[PDB]
């Protein structure tokens, strides 16, 4: 949808889950 | 999943639970992908060879899932299946080349903290992330090891491998409907998806929008978390007109 | 079957 991959208890809040930056560290 | 980790609350809140009524059962992963249209793999519904072609009626969906075995009463919602549509090139007597199916719910979820939808990629997303050495994200309720049932969603980080090393890693023929992901035998680490996590989302939060896009579907591996081994995903992208298209003409 | 019962309503 319009707000689809934006998690309610992580994006949506401006907090990240614990592995996230694992990813975006991949992210070269 | 094998060498994951527990998910967090929310961390996946696309996941879903493809759930068998009678024996009640795990039968698969898949994904949110809207308010009435699950994605998942082909071979979840579909595979002749183990005796596998489930009708609507033989399947719930279950969304909001943390537990594997609990009902998560409050926060789950189990959701019956209007129609299944699989990919009618779907290859399940060679290499499960095009395995992805759509389910459509019968009446829509509600969106919640613990539900909610991944987005597909545009080919945009997908020529920036689909990248060797990028990471995505896979998660299931799926085994621990090939040889071991998990007690909450299992996650795991693996890193897209580079498609001649996923050709020369196995004697399956892969083709562009297809990528790889795990780590080299040398880089150390290690995880990857195994039985029961097939039909689940590999997915990648991407960097120009901070949104989570569902890159792959768990589709084959041999053997799970074996060194020189990868797990194969349907290259979702590869099969989006398909996708618009059975969502457009269907609803 | 080691997975809690669901409401019967479900199916
Ligand atoms: C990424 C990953 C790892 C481990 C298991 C899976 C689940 N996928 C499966 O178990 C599927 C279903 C049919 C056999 N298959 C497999 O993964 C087979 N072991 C390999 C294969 C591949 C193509 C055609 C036939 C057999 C997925
Ligand atoms: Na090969
Ligand atoms: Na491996």
């Amino acid at each position: 949808e319009a707000d689809c991959g934006l998690r309610p208890l992580f994006e949506k809040k401006s907090l990240e889950d614990k592995t996230e930056r694992e990813l975006l560290e991949s992210y070269i | 999943i094998v060498e994951g980790s527990d998910a967090e609350i929310g961390m996946s809140p696309w996941q879903v639970m493809l759930f068998r009524k009678s024996p009640q059962e795990l039968l698969c992963g898949a994904s949110l992908i809207s308010d009435r249209w699950v994605l998942t793999a082909a071979h979840c519904l579909l595979y002749p060879p183990w005796d596998k072609n489930f009708t609507e009626n033989d399947l719930l969906v279950r969304i909001g899932k943390h537990s594997r075995t609990r009902y998560e009463r409050n926060i789950e919602k189990i959701s019956m299946l209007e129609k299944i549509y699989i990919h009618p090139r779907y290859n399940w007597r060679e290499n499960l080349d095009r395995d992805i199916a759509l389910m459509k719910l019968k009446k829509p979820v509600a969106f919640s903290d613990y539900i909610h939808p991944v987005c597909l990629p545009d080919r945009e997303t997908a020529a920036s992330l689909l990248q060797a050495g990028y990471k995505g994200r896979v998660t299931g309720w799926g085994n621990l090891k090939e040889t071991g049932q998990p007690s909450v969603l299992q996650v795991v980080n693996l890193p897209i491998v580079e498609r001649p090393v996923c050709k020369d890693s196995t004697r399956i023929r892969i083709t562009d409907n297809m990528f790889c992901a795990g780590y080299k035998p040398d880089e150390g680490k290690r995880g990857d998806a195994c039985e029961g996590d097939s039909g689940g989302p590999f997915v990648m939060k991407s960097p120009f929008n901070n949104r989570w896009y569902q890159m792959g579907i768990v589709s084959w591996g041999e053997g799970c978390d074996r060194d020189g081994k990868y797990g194969f995903y349907t290259h979702v992208f590869r099969l989006k007109k398909w996708i618009q298209k059975v969502i457009d003409q269907f609803g | 079957g080691d997975f809690e019962e669901i409401p019967e309503e479900y199916l």
